[PDB]
């Protein structure tokens, strides 16, 4: 689940 | 003239894997979220994912997390997108398109192309044969069937005509292009002065000139 | 399999009020979806007009406006203009990624209605030594763009070996496009009878050669 920061690669 | 520029279309074999572009310009690059689509006729859109410029930071769609990479380089202001072992279904258009956030949402800009085509087959020079009636005032035209792979460019007598020309986009039976050309003419030039199409594939080093004569 | 859907076609004339609709199959499209519309012109031209449910992407006609009617998210154009004849793409946040509809494809009429200009081309000798026959028709000058081609050998509809060209706007705004009928040299040889039929805005052209 993203939309932004904890997610770079996925 | 904010620009999102990306070249027009790629040629590759399947499994293989390229590395398509968008170079940015007009705007401050690290500002604006970027976003890849992908499209296929009689599909539609499909949404690959985006990656924030200023952090790296990316969010792929699960169905393309395994086989696409974005990443960017901000000195040149270029997002780039790396399709990996590629196949028959890999064939299409892919977009990037400039992602406005806060204040509101926004897909504000898209780039305008590129069109991939992942096939293994060998280049093939067209055949050229000259369409007449067999009975604005009479229609001709040029049939270039079997080449690949794209483009071919098709022009009649040599630019001396302008009016009546209407070359048709490329039908694919068979892994395998074709399309043809027509251009309509007064009863008056034809057959007293002749019309001549100038077909020519790149790919093939291939140039026929063929004049349309009586049926 | 979360789907969005939309109005395959619409048409409208040049300053009337239209409307396109947007549908969530997981049920009311929300704010929560972030509603986002995207044009397509011809030759792969892209521009987003409405992102976040009703904000209008800078630089954007004030004739655009998006919004929720219903259960869906709905784009509204007011005061019809020529050049917005283009196909409209719908966009919808499902929590961690976007779903597009199939898209509406719009038409303002901006123009008269010009019947088709069919030719057919009956297949060149030169190709006919190869034992190989095709017939060309070229489909020109008719608005709006959609026609429905049929092929039929000897009175009966064929449907193996045609190949027919999405409709591509011509230089004058009006539509063109070509069909295909391929067959062997043989095949060819045994019938007598060829016809392209061209059927717009229910009316029906042909064009038709004896070998």
């Amino acid at each position: 689940d993203l939309w932004t920061t904890a997610i770079p690669t996925i | 003239q904010v620009q999102l520029q990306q070249p027009g279309a790629e040629l590759v074999k399947p499994g293989a894997s390229v590395k398509l572009s968008c170079k940015a310009s007009g705007y401050t690059f690290t500002s604006y979220w970027m976003h890849w689509v992908k499209q296929r006729p009689g599909r539609g859109l499909e949404w690959i994912g985006r990656i924030d410029p200023n952090s790296g930071g990316t969010a792929y769609n699960e169905k393309f997390k395994s086989k696409a990479t974005l990443t960017v380089d901000k000195p040149s202001s270029t997002a780039y997108m790396q399709l990996s072992s590629l196949t028959s279904e890999d064939s299409a258009v892919y977009y990037c398109a400039r992602y406005d956030y806060y204040g509101g949402s926004y897909f504000d800009y898209w780039g305008g192309q590129t069109t991939l085509t992942v096939s293994s087959a060998k280049t093939t020079p067209p055949s050229v044969y000259p369409l007449a009636p067999g009975s604005s005032m009479v229609t001709l035209g040029c049939l270039v069937k079997g080449y690949f792979p794209e483009p071919v460019t098709v022009v009649w007598n040599s630019g001396s005509l302008s009016s009546g020309v209407h070359t048709f986009p490329a039908v694919l039976q068979q892994g395998l292009y074709t399309l043809s050309s027509s251009v309509t003419v007064p009863s008056s030039p034809w057959p007293s002065e002749t019309v001549t199409c100038n077909v020519a594939h790149p790919a093939s080093s291939t140039a026929v000139d063929k004049a349309i004569v009586p049926r | 399999q979360a789907v969005v859907t939309q109005e395959s076609a619409l048409t409208t004339s040049p300053g009337e009020t239209v409307t396109l609709t947007c549908r969530s199959s997981t049920g009311a499209v929300t704010t929560s979806n972030y509603a986002n519309w995207v044009q397509e012109k011809p030759d792969h031209l892209f521009t987003g007009l409405i992102g976040g449910t009703n904000n209008r992407a800078p630089g954007v006609p004030a004739r655009f406006s998006g919004s929720l009617i219903g259960d869906k998210a709905a784009l509204t154009i007011t005061g019809g203009q020529t050049e917005d004849e283009a196909i409209y793409f719908c966009a919808l946040w499902y929590s961690n990624h976007w779903v597009f509809g199939g898209g509406t494809k719009l038409t303002v009429l901006g123009q008269p209605k010009s019947s088709p200009s069919v030719t057919l081309f009956p297949p060149s000798s030169e190709e006919l030594a190869t034992n190989t026959a095709t017939l060309v028709c070229t489909i020109t000058d008719f608005y709006p763009g959609v026609v429905t081609v049929d092929w039929t050998v000897d009175g009966t509809p064929v449907t193996q070996g045609m190949e027919t060209t999405q409709p591509s706007k011509q230089s004058n705004n009006k539509y063109m496009a070509s069909s295909y009928l391929t067959l062997t040299a043989a095949a060819w040889e045994r019938h007598s009878s060829y016809s392209c039929q061209v059927t717009h805005e229910g009316h029906t052209v042909e064009k038709s050669l004896s070998r």
